[PDB]
């Protein structure tokens, strides 16, 4: 959900780190402008197409 | 870097996690609606704390973005309406207070019975007993003393702890930059930020009063037949300048004057319109009826319903040990899915009921694509006006007769449009005087203006000077009549019933003019019409994107509401009342009572 930049044709990226927004660098720990890159899906069966 | 991108970006993350709670929580309530058990209850209650839980932090972290330095003005909003709806500022003493209040009202009112005098062999509860004895019996001593008796064994027991609540509500908005708790009820429509659109919170009392001005001569001239009309059922009690006591209404409180139809028919000879019988003679069960109510909203361009809606929702009572609500409500669980929870029966109302209860569905999935914090109409009124215009179209012979409950053979003179108006008359027009005095007064109360010990005192007095309507039995202070109400027992907004019946006049006027459409205004039908279609649907999808002055301009034309549209409806009405009136006095004297 949050890269800092775009991606090149035919590329992949797995790196995870935390995505700092905020002008302080939190050393790379959750809080205020420190957000997890991977978020997550949810799939239920009662869900609409 | 700036302001705007770091918020962009924490609106970004808020909207994905709350789009998940929010299908938690909506889930395990209409879990616990088709299957009353007590491990739904403690479901909702989980689900329900987490959803509140998670609203605390988020409203707590939102602080640290001042609302000065954001101009995209979209942004605003969000920001605007996350930071209000989850902040919390008294003490908690206080907030426990509050709360232990607020879960007493609604105990004491669930729980609250009365039952026959001197005898406490067997007693009943309002809903089974107490409506039907005000709608059906003609006694009036039962119909007096029900109607003291309800009020002296709750109004006294709700008079102090009232008196708690208002003092409490009163800190709350004076914690905020609000001036009252009143104001806080008024920040609804207040429009800030766009020029040319703006709309201020005291604006809002001076257009209420401006708009009551001019529809008080139908009032009192429905009011005078009415009254004529009654001499004929009790004429000792009734006197013909007097005001109509109290407990001859029809119901509990006087809001709707329903059913007085039968008691104040204007030609009883000629056949009502009903379609009962040939719905029965045509064998048509619960899936026709909605079937039919879909084919409608296809008619006129809209899309129809997805499979999940068709599979998911029940429209029947189970029955046996399956134990459910049947009061209709049109649930959106979020995420593409949309059900509609009701009880049907092989009647009118039902199959009108169908047609309001769809367009409610149609809205919600009007704005689906807009953000989460933004997925709800203009404001209170629109949501509650757009399922009612449809309910006007579905009842006019014409729709009947292109469908073909309604024989070929019917015809239409004088009699039958002044039977349908005043029947549409009696629950439209009749309720607009009530719901402004409640307002009002619950107002004034809260602008602190009025002591403690006035509070009955003023309450009957404007009751004889607008509504028109003296109290059978005098009360002392110790009585808290406003309370027996349950929206305001329960803490809910009032006013939104006064904008809504303003609100659906014009918009009928619009989509009618815009169907091309000549005669008059009752007998209207936008089935094959598209126009009307497309021109409603580009307002439906904006959800709270915009001002609501612009979204009534997108439709109507106007910045504000108006009453022409209502007065044009029922003129034909108007004119055959007045004729009616000729030998009958126009308005109510306050000096007399019926208690001598
Ligand atoms: C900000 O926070 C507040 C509260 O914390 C949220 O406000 C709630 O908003 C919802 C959405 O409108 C309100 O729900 C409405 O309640 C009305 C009150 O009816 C009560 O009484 C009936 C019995 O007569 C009960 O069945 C019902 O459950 C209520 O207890 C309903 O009348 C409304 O239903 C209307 O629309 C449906 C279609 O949706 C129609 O079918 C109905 O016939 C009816 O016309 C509606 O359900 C709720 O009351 C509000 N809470 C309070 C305390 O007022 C906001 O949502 C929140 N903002 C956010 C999250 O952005
Ligand atoms: C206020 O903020 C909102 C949200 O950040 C801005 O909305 C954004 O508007 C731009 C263009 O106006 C959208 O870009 C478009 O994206 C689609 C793909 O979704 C692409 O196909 C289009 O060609 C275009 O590039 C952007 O998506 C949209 N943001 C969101 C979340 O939908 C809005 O513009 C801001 N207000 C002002 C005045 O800038
Ligand atoms: C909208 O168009 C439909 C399609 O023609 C109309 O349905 C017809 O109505 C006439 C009555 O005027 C019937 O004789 C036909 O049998 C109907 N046909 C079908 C396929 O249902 C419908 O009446 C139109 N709506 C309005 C309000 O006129
Ligand atoms: C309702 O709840 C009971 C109790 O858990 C459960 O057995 C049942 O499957 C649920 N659904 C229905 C339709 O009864
Ligand atoms: C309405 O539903 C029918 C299925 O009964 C479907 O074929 C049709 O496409 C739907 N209408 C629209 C506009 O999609
Ligand atoms: C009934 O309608 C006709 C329309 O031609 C009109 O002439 C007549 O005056 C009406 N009667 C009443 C009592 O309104």
């Amino acid at each position: 959900l949050f890269r800092k930049s775009k991606l090149k044709p035919f590329e992949r990226d797995i790196s995870t780190e935390i995505y700092q927004a905020g002008n302080k660098p939190c050393n790379g720990v959750a809080g205020p402008n420190c957000y997890s890159p991977l978020q997550s899906y949810g799939f239920r069966p009662t869900y609409g197409v | 870097s700036t302001i705007e991108e770091q918020a962009k970006t924490f609106l970004d993350k808020f909207n994905h996690e709350a789009e998940d709670l929010f299908y938690q929580s909506s889930l395990a309530s209409w879990n616990y609606n088709t299957n009353i058990t007590e491990e739904n209850v403690q479901n909702m209650n989980n689900a329900g704390d987490k959803w509140s839980a998670f609203l605390k932090e988020q409203s707590t972290l939102a602080q640290m973005y001042p609302l000065q330095e954001i101009q995209n003005l979209t942004v605003k909003l969000q920001l605007q309406a996350l930071q209000q709806n989850g902040s919390s500022v008294l003490s908690e003493d206080k907030s426990k207070r509050l709360n232990t209040i607020l879960n007493t009202m609604s105990t004491i009112y669930s729980t609250g019975k009365v039952c026959n005098p001197d005898n406490p062999q067997e007693c009943l509860l309002l809903e089974p007993g107490l409506n039907e004895i005000m709608a059906n019996s003609l006694d009036y001593n039962e119909r007096l003393w029900a109607w003291e008796s309800w009020r002296s064994e709750v109004g006294k027991q709700l008079r102090p702890l009232y008196e708690e609540y208002v003092v409490l509500k009163n800190e709350m908005a004076r914690a905020n930059h609000y001036e009252d708790y009143g104001d806080y009820w008024r920040g609804d429509y207040e429009v800030n930020g766009v020029d040319g659109y703006d709309y201020s919170r005291g604006q809002l009392i001076e257009d209420v009063e401006h708009t009551f001005e001019e529809i008080k001569p139908l009032y009192e001239h429905l009011h005078a037949y009415v009254r004529a009309k009654l001499m004929n059922a009790y004429p000792s009690y009734i006197s013909p300048i007097g005001c109509l006591p109290a407990h001859l209404l029809g119901d509990m409180w006087g809001r709707f004057w329903t059913n007085l139809y039968s008691l104040t028919v204007p030609f009883g000879q000629k056949p009502n319109i009903d379609v009962t019988d040939a719905m029965v003679d045509q064998a048509w069960d619960a899936q026709r009826i909605f079937k039919e109510a879909e084919k409608f909203f296809v008619s006129v361009g809209l899309p129809n319903m997805t499979q999940g809606f068709w599979e998911n929702s029940m429209l029947t009572d189970p029955g046996n040990v399956q134990k459910a609500v049947c009061h209709p409500t049109a649930w959106d669980l979020g995420k593409g899915d949309f059900r509609i929870l009701m009880c049907t029966k092989v009647t009118m109302d039902d199959f009108l009921t169908a047609h309001h209860e769809m367009g409610h569905i149609q809205y919600d999935m009007a704005y689906a694509a807009q953000p989460f914090l933004l997925r709800n109409g203009a404001n209170e009124g629109f949501h509650e006006a757009v399922g009612e215009i449809m309910s006007l179209s579905a009842a006019t012979p014409k729709h009947l007769k292109s469908i073909g409950l309604l024989s070929p053979d019917f015809q239409e003179d004088n009699e039958t449009e002044i039977n349908f108006l005043l029947k549409q008359a009696l629950t439209i027009v009749g309720t607009l005087p009530f719901t402004y005095m409640l307002e009002k007064w619950r107002w004034m109360v809260f602008k602190g203006e009025i002591p403690k010990d006035q509070w009955m005192k003023k309450w009957w007095e404007m009751k004889r000077e607008i509504v028109g309507v003296v109290e059978p039995v005098p009360h002392d202070e110790t009585y808290c009549d406003p309370a027996s109400l349950f929206h305001v027992s329960n803490d809910y907004s009032f006013i939104r019933y006064y904008t809504r019946t303003l609100y659906q006049f014009q918009f009928q006027e619009a989509l009618c003019q815009a169907a091309k459409h000549e005669g008059p205004l009752h007998k209207c039908d936008i089935s094959n019409s598209t126009e009307a279609g497309q021109k409603l649907f580009n307002m439906l999808r904006l959800g709270k994107s915009e001002p609501w002055t612009l979204a009534l301009e997108n439709v109507v034309g106007a910045k504000n509401m108006n009453v022409r549209p209502l007065l044009n409806y029922f003129e034909p009405l108007f004119t055959w009342l007045k004729d009616q009136n000729k030998n009958s006095f126009v308005g109510w004297s306050t000096d007399w009572s019926p208690y001598a």
